[PDB]
């Protein structure tokens, strides 16, 4: 299945997961297309934030979902 | 008992750490509970700062003694736990935002809101309600972008419909906007790029000034870039 990640510079990037990967394997193909290392990757779907040790299936995320990408800030 | 006193996994390994190295000097202002800017703490003074004006509490007796005793003044415990739970390390810089995310499953939902999501002719329609502490969602009334509908138009998602008292954590880059386009809110975090460093900072909308540390500085919520919001009814 495909899903779709808004991005930092507001462009949409698709990407190539199953429901059964981790959310760190999402972070890890945001990695492998922006550059971005995942310790600098927050994830949020439904308005949730996802955690590094669930799958996406546990978040019921369908076929064709989006979520958004937001750099982590440094404070 | 350790981990169903308190609320949280591995509850016996945190409280025999050391606290002590945590316990940053602090003051009262206005009533709220603030640090004094030291060790780049001001993601756990914001923080915290924001569960005082949401007047939010703690699912657990235990984790709750623990918030209380942060805002009577003894902040090593809590603060060395938003270290612990948070992984990160003394003296470093972390994110607010992902901070109050992983808080919010330990605190009592205080309020709701609802979520109307529409497209840019109304062309797809729905609402929902939702109950927690810490909700990522648009902190103006514009919205945020989320995805296509069965006729290729993109998404709305906005908070139309508030009760109680929440955190609406913005779904982006600190963004700047003219006031009366925010949520009406009560504080608003602010997060400024002073050059790879960056400031927090809250700013009460009912005394009109900013937290910064155990101070009171000026500001203005046109030119401030906000981040999260304490949004009320
Ligand atoms: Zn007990
Ligand atoms: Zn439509
Ligand atoms: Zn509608």
């Amino acid at each position: 299945m495909q899903i779709f990640v808004k991005t930092l510079t507001g462009k949409t990037i698709t990407l190539e997961v199953e429901p059964s990967d981790t959310i760190e394997n999402v972070k890890a193909k945001i990695q492998d297309k922006e550059g971005i290392p995942p310790d600098q990757q927050r994830l949020i779907f439904a308005g949730k934030q996802l955690e590094d040790g669930r799958t996406l299936s546990d978040y019921n995320i369908q076929k064709e979902s989006t979520l958004h990408l937001v750099l982590r800030l440094r404070g | 008992h350790m981990d169903s006193h308190y609320g949280f996994d591995k509850a016996g390994e945190f409280h025999m750490l050391d606290h002590t190295g945590f316990a940053f000097p602090s003051e009262v202002v206005n009533g709220r509970r603030v640090l004094k800017t030291t060790d780049n703490n001001c993601w756990v003074n914001v923080t915290c700062l924001q569960l005082q004006f949401a007047r939010f509490r703690f699912k657990s007796a235990g984790l709750q003694a623990m918030w209380e005793s942060y805002c009577t003044g003894d902040v090593a415990m809590f603060v060395h736990w938003l270290y612990w739970l948070t992984g990160v390390d003394k003296g470093q810089p972390s994110d607010s935002e992902n901070a109050l995310n992983m808080l919010s499953k330990y605190i009592v939902p205080a309020g709701s809101v609802t979520i109307e999501r529409v497209t840019h002719d109304g062309c797809c329609c729905s609402k929902r309600v939702v109950t927690a502490p810490v909700v990522n969602a648009s902190v103006l009334k514009l919205g945020v972008e989320d995805g296509l509908c069965p006729h290729g138009l993109n998404y709305i998602d906005k908070v139309v419909v508030v009760k109680g008292t929440t955190i609406v954590v913005n779904v982006g880059k600190p963004v700047v906007a003219p006031s009366h386009l925010f949520l009406k809110g009560v504080s608003y975090t602010t997060f400024l790029d002073n050059g790879v460093a960056g400031h927090y900072t809250v700013f009460d909308h009912d005394t009109g000034m900013v937290h910064d540390g155990d101070v009171f500085v000026p500001g203005d919520l046109n030119v401030s870039p906000v981040t999260n919001v304490v949004v009320s009814e």
